[PDB]
Order: structure tokens, then sequence, then C-alpha cells
RNA sequence: CAGCUUUACAGAUCAAUGGCGGAGGGAGGUCAACAUCAAGAACUGUGGGCGCCUAUAGAACUUAUAACGAACAUGGUUCUUGCCUUUUACCAGAACCAUCCGGGUGUUGUCUCCAUAGAAACAGGUAAAGCUGUAUUUUUU
RNA sequence: GUUCGCGAACUUCGUGGACAUUUGG
């Protein structure tokens, strides 16, 4: 199975960043995700691709329509490589 | 390269010299020496006064190493005197511990085989030889008749057929290959069914009960909390009560007859299992156990892993699928040897003294007071005391030199390691021991008293006050002379055994009888009472082995099994040896300090 | 302030996994499992604890040789004098870990040793009151006894998410010698009273709720778990949770790859007793009796883990135990399990009504925490506090009540 | 059926760099002499070898617990029973030291079986051993 | 093993006690 996949999985609850094909970066608590990065997430802002921001409370997302994902720095150190 | 050599040569010539390991020499030289020095009978060297201080120990050393009924003719390694004196056992016996056990078995079977078919079963008359007259023997033993078939039962080829070409064998065998670390042989390894087979063979002897909750209340920590809260239980021992029994409670306001109500009983029984509860001020009591309950089946027929007394209940190929069929031939027997007790259900371990390897003990703990006559129940609880005591207070050593091995090393004037016939080696140091007694009479005021060769020291004639007041002597020569005694009376039976008109089951009747009955044969205890406590030790093994051994319709004096109380005398004479050396010192010390 | 902390740390088994990684998990709600552990008397709870720690840590300070080899179990959360004297866990010692998931979701476990004895259900009681799921653990053998079945009652009350741990395979392979059927049939019949038990929750292998263990030679499964390490190689993905599926309950699979037929033909022995005990009893045997290196061979072969030169010249049961630990991995199936069996967070809310009347919580404005029950841990006192909302800084000045 | 490393190799040039070490044995024995002994070894020190192994020595804390030894005998002082009185010699229980009988660990030597290079790999080829591998909505038709 | 007592067919089985020793001549 995908180890990207794995990592997504564990920063549930912490907050990710989020942008799509659009190009409108999230950023929120992800709430679930799936094998097919199927993200929802909690308290997220929303970017719009010219600039401006808009609050929003429970996202879903469809891994299709997702570029790429930004999640927090500390689960760089554990435990999913190795 | 020159480095390295300049610190080898460091290493070698800064401490310890290479002294040289002496050869092995033949047996033949040693009994030359012997004849010699018979021929001699006082030269009194200097040499030969020091060497005599170890004659306790050397005794000892005979006895450990005693042929056990599956043996013929135990060949063993020995120190020797230039001299012909002092000739005392090298070797340490030990022993794979759980092939041990199953010899020790199967020796019991044959034993008991034995009672089953023979009716006039002629008991060993002791002593055995003319103690007035001097019946030694050397020359004949060796050139005497095959040593005829000693204990060892028929195994048949379908059942134990792992063992049967090795187990009776002088070390015991499986002392040449990979089962072993090799010749020392301190490591034994094994494989399964062998091991099993062993077991199997042990079950006779060694049916320890081994379902833990067996031993509620019979473990050696409850034995400890009944001795220090001055508590019994009707199968367990008692004790003093090792704090003062001093009550006086006083009826207080707390504790009254009319407070309390007396509904439990409150027996002892209780006190133990719940020290903090139901005893009041429980000093030095140790937290009992309280374990879970077994379910299991052990059994001995054909078919396995089945329910045979259970209730019913109400209503690509996975892994491995032909590989296997579920059951190998040999896990009938593999589950068994893993629920065991130790010796089994490990298949590697290290070996032990054979004066270890205690076989008593796992009867004398399993709480049998259910059908038996009260004698064998006192016994029983004599041994749990004894045992008890031993566990309560253990002993801790530190670095040695042993002294066999040091008299190999510096001692000139010793030849070493020569091969003898344990039996004539015990011979040997019967004479030799004979000697040494009258030597030490004549460094005394030379006596009107002589020793039988038999040991039975007694006054010729002319029996006046003065004569008694010169030759009361020490009752730790007594106790040297009663201890020589027992080793002759040992190595004579093994003497009788190894000519005719005797028997090999008659000669472990024999050692029995005379371990068994020291009190009998031979008054240690006259000297040292201490070894009167060793006596009712061995009387109490005896009786426990007896109504063991007699379950079956067999009641009379042939029985075997001398090993336990074997291992007592041992330990006897360990604790002793010290002092009579001590003593042998102080008299060959006596002109000067 | 630092220093202090850092001889702190020192002063403690450094864990495989890193702590700092589960402490960050601790700061986010929903990756905190509160696990008590419970059963009744010697269900092997205390004894599968001491296996997560032994997976969890690199090397234990105390763990002996014989505790290593597996002869004597290193009841790791015994602690207290009292507790290794006398055989039973009698406090709530209880141990925190992160551990990995089938699909490796880290997830930092609050576990609670709970007392078996009955005579220490406060400290079971205690256990449930703080932890939100409860591994319920019995005996095989001994079975699902009334004491189990009082337990699960006043589980159910509290109220809690129920893994149940049927602990003492060996027993029923070993001891009883049951044969493979019969030790289905017996299972079978421990899960159907487990149901009558309950109310409403239906347990079984599939679903995640049963988990199989074996505490003495340490493994657990759970069926799953299984079938990720073993049945992967063999089969499809998309057809692996029918097959799990397939395995528990009155199936049979006939040779037809991939078919599967629920019955039948000929020679019997069902899903489960052909797929997995069938395969554990198999083991058992080889590691017991067969000859090593045929053995070895098997587990080259039909499971990929090799016995090493050193585990060879083992004892067997010690070297039962490890050809079990080297099939069934380092613990994670069970932790799956529990996961799977907490909701999670419906039942929360209910349990924390059922503590402390219902009505609304404040996350930001406030903080509280029951403390559970005071301790002696390490010597001095401490008080066991479950903090259920707001969060509880070093130092902070602070209210409280007795109850 | 693809790839990479690892040995046997052919004949290389030949660097090159790695690795191999620039080579030091593996067994055992009722062979010794020497230390050092519940295992621990936390944490610190100070070495080799890279927030970390491996050796050392220093206490801490561990439980010792059941088993350096699945073993158990014997002394002595003191306290207390009890023989009783006296000597041994003991009865039967404590406390603290000691004594044997055995034990491992490494250090080294010495004595009998098993061995056996003085370098090999690069570029790939041959042979084997080890790991990774089918288009219709969420990845690459 | 060695004595004394009691139960069953001097003799034997079932059994309850008691069984140091020398210095002080
Ligand atoms: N045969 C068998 N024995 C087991 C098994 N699991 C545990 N045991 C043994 O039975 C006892 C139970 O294990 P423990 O860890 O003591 O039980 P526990 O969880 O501490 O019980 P509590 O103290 O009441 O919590 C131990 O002596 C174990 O060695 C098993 O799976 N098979």
């Amino acid at each position: 199975n995908g180890i990207p996949v794995k990592l997504l999985n564990e920063a549930q609850g912490h907050i990710v960043s989020l942008e799509l094909t659009t190009g409108a970066t999230y950023r929120g608590k992800l709430v679930e995700s799936e094998d097919s990065m199927n993200v929802q997430l909690r308290d997220v802002i929303a970017t719009e691709p010219q600039g401006a921001v808009t609050h929003m409370d429970q996202i879903f997302v469809r891994g299709s329509q997702i570029k790429f994902i930004v999640v927090p720095d500390l689960l760089k150190n554990a435990p999913l490589f190795k | 390269k020159s480095r390295k050599r300049a610190k080898k040569m460091t290493k070698k010539a800064k401490r310890s010299n290479l002294y040289t390991p002496k050869a092995e020499m033949p047996p033949e030289h040693l009994r030359k020496i012997i004849n010699t020095h018979s021929d001699m009978a006082n030269t009194d060297k200097k040499a030969f006064l020091g060497a005599l201080k170890y004659l306790p120990h050397a005794i000892l050393k005979l006895l450990e190493n005693m042929p056990h009924p599956w043996e013929q003719a135990k060949e063993v390694k020995v120190l020797y005197h230039t001299s012909g004196a002092i000739t005392f056992v090298n070797e340490t016996p030990r022993v794979i511990e759980p092939v041990y056990t199953a010899q020790w078995s199967a020796t019991w079977i044959a034993m008991r085989r034995e009672k089953r078919d023979r009716t006039h079963f002629k008991r060993m008359r002791f002593p055995p030889f003319d103690d007035d007259e001097p019946p030694l023997s050397y020359e004949q033993h060796i050139e005497n008749i095959e040593p005829l078939d000693p204990i060892n039962l028929p195994l048949d080829s379908q059942d134990d057929e792992y063992v049967k070409d090795w187990l009776y064998d002088s070390r015991p065998l499986e002392e040449d290959s990979k089962k072993v670390n090799g010749t020392s042989y301190k490591k034994w390894s094994f494989d399964l069914p062998e091991m099993s087979n062993l077991y199997r063979l042990s079950t006779p002897l060694r049916d320890e009960v081994t379902d833990k909750n067996y031993y509620y209340l019979f473990d050696k920590k409850s034995f400890f909390n009944g001795k220090a809260l001055n508590n019994a239980i009707p199968g367990g021992p008692k004790f003093e009560p090792l704090y003062p029994r001093e009550e006086e409670e006083d009826y207080n306001e707390f504790n009254s007859i009319d407070r309390v109500i007396f509904r439990v009983p409150i027996r002892s029984e209780y006190k133990v299992a719940f020290p903090h509860l139901y005893n009041s001020r429980p000093r030095s009591v140790r937290i009992p156990w309280y374990n879970n309950p077994v379910s299991c089946i052990i059994q001995n027929d054909e078919e396995y892993d089945t329910p045979a007394l259970f209730f019913d209940p109400s209503l690509f190929a996975p892994l491995l699928a032909e590989e296997e069929e579920l059951i190998l031939p040999n896990t009938k027997d593999a589950m068994s040897l893993y629920h065991s007790p130790f010796p089994f259900n490990r298949t590697k371990g290290k070996m032990v003294r054979a004066q270890d390897v205690a076989l008593a003990k796992k009867w004398f703990l399993q709480h049998p007071d259910e059908e038996y006559p009260v004698k064998v129940k006192v016994s029983y609880q004599k041994l749990l005391k004894n045992y008890v005591l031993n566990e309560l207070h253990p002993t801790l050593p530190t670095n040695h030199n042993k002294t066999k091995l040091l008299k190999s090393l510096k001692n000139t004037k010793y030849f070493q390691q020569t091969t003898i016939d344990w039996v004539e080696a015990g011979l040997q140091l019967c004479r030799q021991g004979h000697n040494m007694l009258n030597l030490l009479i004549h460094r005394k005021g030379l006596t009107y008293l002589h020793l039988d060769y038999n040991f039975n020291l007694k006054p010729t004639k002319t029996l006046t006050t003065k004569e008694r007041k010169k030759s009361r002597l020490g009752n730790s020569f007594h106790l040297m002379r009663e201890l020589l005694k027992m080793m002759k009376l040992i190595v004579d039976t093994h003497v009788q055994f190894r000519l005719g008109n005797v028997d090999a089951f008659q000669l472990a009747d024999g050692i029995h009888y005379i371990l068994n009955h020291i009190g009998q044969l031979t008054g240690i205890y006259r000297y040292k009472y201490k070894v009167m406590h060793q006596i009712r030790a061995c009387k109490d093994l005896k009786h426990i082995i007896y109504y063991k051994f007699n379950k079956n319709l067999g009641k009379g004096p042939g029985c075997g099994f001398w090993q336990p109380a074997w291992r007592v005398w041992l330990n006897f004479l360990r604790g002793t040896i010290p002092l009579l050396e001590r003593y042998i010192g102080n008299l060959i010390t006596r002109q000067f300090e | 302030e630092h220093t202090i902390f850092t001889q702190l740390k020192k002063n403690i088994p450094k864990t495989r996994y890193n702590r700092d990684y589960m402490l960050s998990m601790a700061n986010i709600p929903e990756r905190i499992i509160n696990v008590g552990v419970i059963g009744p008397l010697h269900s092997g709870k205390t004894s599968l604890m001491d296996l997560l720690v032994i997976d969890s840590h690199k090397r234990i300070p105390d763990m002996s040789k014989n505790v290593e080899l597996g002869w004597k179990p290193l009841r790791y959360l015994d602690n207290l004098k009292q507790e290794i004297d006398r055989g039973l866990s009698i406090k709530l010692n209880g141990s925190t870990l992160l551990c990995t998931d089938l699909e490796s979701k880290s997830r930092m476990i609050n576990f609670l040793d709970a007392p078996g004895h009955v005579n220490f259900m406060d400290e079971t009681a205690v256990a449930l009151a703080a932890s939100d799921l409860v591994l319920i653990v019995i005996d095989v053998v001994e079975g699902v006894t009334f004491v189990v079945e009082q337990l699960i009652k006043q589980s159910i009350k509290n109220n809690v998410a129920m893994c149940f741990v049927i602990n003492k395979l060996d027993r029923l392979i070993l001891d009883l010698k049951l044969p493979p059927m019969d030790a289905y049939l017996k299972l079978n019949h421990i899960i159907a009273n487990i149901n009558s038990f309950t109310k409403g929750n239906v347990f079984s292998p599939i679903d995640n709720n049963i988990i199989f263990a074996s505490t003495k030679l340490g493994f657990t499964f759970t069926i799953k778990e299984f079938v990720s390490y073993y049945y992967a190689h063999s089969i499809p993905s998309s057809k692996i949770d029918d097959f799990t599926t397939r395995l528990w309950g009155s199936v049979y699979y006939h040779k037809g790859n991939f078919r599967t037929k629920p019955f039948e033909n000929v020679e019997k022995y069902p899903t489960f007793v052909e797929f997995i005990l069938i395969p554990l009893y198999k083991i058992f045997s080889y590691a017991l009796s067969m000859e090593k290196d045929k053995l070895k061979n098997l587990l080259r072969s039909n499971f990929r883990v090799n016995l090493s030169q050193e585990a060879l010249q083992y004892d067997p049961q010690p070297f039962l135990k490890h050809v079990l630990q080297l099939i069934f991995r380092q613990q994670t199936g069970l932790v799956d399990a529990i996961t799977r069996c907490y909701q999670p967070f419906e039942l929360f809310d209910n349990k924390t009504a059922h503590l402390s009347i219902p009505g609304k919580s404040t996350p930001e404005g406030t903080l509280w925490a029951h403390v559970l029950k005071t301790v002696d841990y390490g010597g001095a006192e401490w008080s066991l506090v479950r903090i259920y909302s707001g969060l509880l800084k070093r130092g902070d000045t602070v209210r409280i009540l007795d109850t």
C-alpha cells in the first residue's frame, strides 16, 4: 500500500494545508482520509486562486481534484517510515 | 609481528611459568607400589606424614565415585603417593540429570521385578568378612570371572529405541557426540525423542504432580510463614516458635468474648494462607502465592489429541496444507515433555554431581497424607523439616583453590592419574586407612589394643585403669575410624559383587542396608551425635522408599535404591571432613607448634 | 527546569518509537484511545500488557534472561513487591504506548491494566471509569465465567467499547489437547456466550472484536491481522475483505482458486479451522516435535521468517514462544482491533454524561479533568487524572472536588 | 521473465575506488596457573570504535528468590530453649562470621583432532544464491 | 534391625511406645 496515503492517514487530527487542481488552498484539522485521498477537514479557511480568503466549517475534498497536501513537520519524525 | 611477539612474551614471563602436565601412568605401577608398601609394613617419613592429613577427603571422594547398579565397574582416575598411601579418587562424578533420573527409574523397576520374582531373597550378611583375619584382595579381583550382569532392565526396540544403545554406561554415555560438550561432560544437549523416552522411563520413579496449585500451602515460602507464625498443617512440619510465645492478651475492649463473634473456627491452615489478616503481628512472614486452576490430560493410550473426559459443547491452500498431517509421530509425547517438571521440559542443560540430583526431594514435598501408615507420614514430615530449614538458611561461598588439583600440580612426590578399577582403589584406601590408624596409634602411647582389618578396634589383653587413661584418645579419631569402617563395608560389598557367591541386586540392596543402617552396622553416633540427625534422615528416606517401592504384593528385605541415602552420607562426610583434617594435622604437628 | 526533566528522562527505559511523537499526538484528541484491559482472575491481561510493553521498548531494565527466553512472564505492570510476591496484579498500574495498526496509523494509547481478582473490582471499576475502550480478556478454558459476564454488564452501563481477548489458546492446544475442530467449536461456544451476555452489539472474529491470544507464548492475532501477514501473498487485494468475512462461522472452502463455497463436500474442517486454527496447531506441533531443520525450511517457505542460529539451540517452550513471535509480529493486530471497536466518540459523550450528568461542554473557557484514583507509582503519591476537556499545564492553579 | 549484490571464473587493460585484510587459526581436555563472580547496570566517569555501540569502574536503585549450586552438610561467638550437672558429645530455634564439597566467566598457556591464503573485486558475459514487479468516475490512457 | 504391649492364623503378618556416648575411676 501507498506510504503517502499512510502519512496522510497519520496526519488525521493535525492541521494540514491542501491545494486542489483549481489552485484553492485550504488549511484545517484533517477529520478523515481514505485510500483515495478523499479528505474531510474541520475549521477550514479557503483561499481563492486570485487572493481572497473565506472561512468555512467542514469541507470535503475528493483526492482526484487534490493537487498537494502539506502536513505538519512533527510527522517527519515518526513512526511510519521505520 | 615483532610487536605481537613481544606482547606475547610479556604476557608469558610476567606471571605463571609453565608447570608441566604429568602423564597418566599404568595401574600396574600403582599395584607394584602398593605391594612394596605392604612388604615394608614403620617408615615414618615426613612427606608420608604430611599426606595423611587428607584421608577423610579421600574417603569422601571415593564414596562420591560409587559405581551405580547400572555400572559393571567404575573405572576411575586417582592420585596416589610415591609410597603407596593416600590413594584417592580424582574425578568428580557427574551426570546428565534427566538421563540419571531415567537410569535410577530403570534400576528401581529392575529391583521391583526381582522382588516379584525371587522367593527366598538372601540378604547380605555384615560385616562381610572375618574382621579378626585380614582378608584383603587385589590380584584375585583382577583376574576374576567376568563381572556378572549388573542392574539394567531389558528395553524393547519399539518404545525406548533412542536410549537403549547408550543409557546404561559409565559416564553415562551420549559422552562422545554432538549431544554433549565432550568428555569433560559439563553441558548436555538433546533431541526430543530421546528426551521423551527418558521421561517415560523416569515416570515410575519421579511422578511429581506439577499442578503448581497442588502445592497450595506446601511451597517453601508457605512453610517459612508457618514456621515464623508457630503454625502448622496436618501434613506439614513444626518447629520451635521463632519468636518468644508471650501472649497475655488481657481480653480488652477490642478482642473480647462478647464483642467478637466466633463463627469461623480460624484453623492454623488459614493463618499462613493469609499471613497479614488472620495472624496479628506477622514479623518476618513472606507474601505467599495465589495461582489459577489446571485443565489437563495425561494418558498412556494409543490414540492422541481427543476429548477423553471433558464436557461437550452446545452445537491457494491455507498456509500449511499437506506439508503436514496435524500430528507427527513424536508430538504425542512432545506435548507431555513440554508440560513436564524441570529436568525434561528442557532439551539442554548443565551437568551436576549425582550427589546433587535429589530424587527423594520431589516425593517428600508431595503432600501424601491419605491411606499411608503413621510412621511413613512422620518420616515425610521430618524430611520436609530438614528441607525447609535448609531453604531458610542458605550459604554463599567465594574464591578457592581445590586440594586434589593442587596435589596433582605442585606435589612431587605424587604420581597421578592412574585409571584404576574403583573397587581396587577403594580396597587400597581401606588398606591405607588402616595403616594410617596404626601409625597414629604408634605416634600416641603404643597400645595393647589392635585394629580389626574391618576397623572394629578392640583391646588385645591386659586391661587396666592406667591403660584406659592412656588410650582414651579423641572422639575425632573414633569418628574417623567409623568413617573408614563404613567405606570398607561399602567397598567390601562391591568386592563381594565382583567375586561370586553374591548378586548385583544383592549389591545394591547391601549398599542400601549399609547406608540406611549406620546406626546398626557401625556407631558413629557414639563419637559425633550430629551424625544421629543424618542417620534419622536416612531412616526417614528409607521409610519413604519402602512404601513407595512396595505398593505391589512384594514386602520383604530386598530393595535397593540407595541414592538419596548415599547423597545424605556424602553431605555428612563433606560437613565433617574439614574438622577431621584439622585433627589429623594437629596430631602430626605434635612436637612442633 | 530542564536539567531535572533531562535527568528524569535518563532514569527510564528508551522506547523504540520516539516519545516526542507520542507527546505531539497527545496534543490532539481522537488519536488517544484510553484502554482498560480487564478480565477475570489470571486471564493473562497483565501478561498481554507486558507483551505490548516489550514491543514498544528496545530493552527493559529488569527483564531477566529467563524472562527473555520466555520462562517466567515479566509482568511489567506488576510493580510493587506486594504484587510480584503475591502472584496477583493488585492496583491499576498501567502504561501509555504509541501503537501502529494494520495500515500504520499510529495512535497514542493509555492502557490501564486492571486486577482480575474479584476482591479488587475497585481497581477494575476505576479502569472502566477512565477508559473509553475496554479489552475484556478471557481464559479460553475457564471460559466466560459469571465474573466476566458481570464485567460485561458493568461495562455496558459505563459505557465503553468492548473488544474481547480470547487469551490462552495454548491451553486448548497443549493443556486440553483439543483437536482443532473441537477447539474451534469451543471458541464458537465462548463467542455465543459473550454475545448472550451482551445486549446490543454482536462480537466475532470478523468485524475486529475478538482478539485470539496466548500471552504465555506471546502471540495475539485478529483474523484481519492474520490475513495481512499471511494471505496477501496468495489472494488479489480486492477480495481480501470478502475472504476475511468468509473465514469465521459455518463456512467451508474446497479446492477452488478462489471459491470457497459455504457448504460442502467429503472432508470437513471449516474456513476458520482450515485457514487459522489448524495452521496454529501445525505451528505448535512443528515447534515442539519436528526435526528442527525441516521446521526452519517450512517457516522460510510458508511464513518467510527465519529461525536464527542462536534460537535453534533453545528449549521447547521458549523455542515455541520464539516461533510464534516470529510468525505473528509485534502486536499491531490487537491495536487495529481496538481501533475498530472504539466508535469513536459517539459513545464518549454518553460516557461523560453518565459520569457527571447530561449537559453541554466548554472547551476554551475552562478545562476539567476526573481525578480518578490516587496511586503510589514512584513511591510518592500521584493522582491518576483523566483530562476530559481543556489542557492542563504544569504549575497551573487549579480547582478540585472530592466527589 | 527484468534489475542490483555475493561467490566461482575467463581472459582483461588497468587505474579506480572501494571493500580484505594487509593477513591469525577453529576445536576440545574431569589439562593446568591466574583473577572475578545473583544477574543486573542503570545514571556518571574514563577508553576504543561512532545525539550511539563496545570496554572499564564507580556507586545508585533491582528484585535477589527459585536455581552462581533446581545442591545442601559442618564449625565458632552471642541470645534463647533444653538436657542439667559435669565434661565432651548433643536436643531444638535465632542472629552474625567462618568451613569445607561443587560451579562457572574471561585471562592465558600447554597437550590430541579439523583446517589451510597471502589476497580478492573493475567493464560486462556465464552459473547459482538473496529482495522489488494489463485502458471505461480517485492517480499512469 | 533390638526389646515390651495389643489384634489374626512358639512361629508369622497388622501395629503403639522406647533405643547415643564417653571424661570425671
Ligand atoms: N498455558 C497458558 N498459560 C498462560 C497463558 N497466559 C498466561 N498464562 C499463565 O497463567 C498466569 C496468568 O498470567 P498473569 O499475567 O499472571 O495474569 P494477570 O493478567 O496478571 O491476572 P491478574 O493479576 O488477575 O490481572 C501466569 O502464571 C501465566 O504464566 C496462556 O496463554 N497459556
